[PDB]
């Protein structure tokens, strides 16, 4: 009688992108304190040059 | 955060000299 249901795996949208977010899903230590997170291209990723 | 250092002031100087306007105003686009 119970219902379950889980969040989808991929994403959902109009329209869905590959981006660079370097340790996006890192659990563990806290690791090297330098990162490089790009934005979605619908911004201006010009800082990161 | 990001490694990010400011160039040689030899090089900004130099470089700041030369920056034309990028709009003006022209009485004519005929």
């Amino acid at each position: 009688m119970q219902m379950y249901q889980m969040t989808p795996p991929l994403p959902e949208g109009a329209v869905n992108r590959i981006v660079c977010m370097t340790n996006w899903a890192s659990l563990g230590d806290e690791g090297r304190g330098l990162e490089v997170r790009l934005p979605p291209p619908t911004d201006s990723s010009v800082h990161a040059y | 955060d990001i490694i990010t250092r400011p160039t040689s002031d030899s090089i900004a100087a130099v470089a700041n000299a030369t920056k034309p306007a990028a709009v003006v105003s022209d009485p004519q686009s005929m």
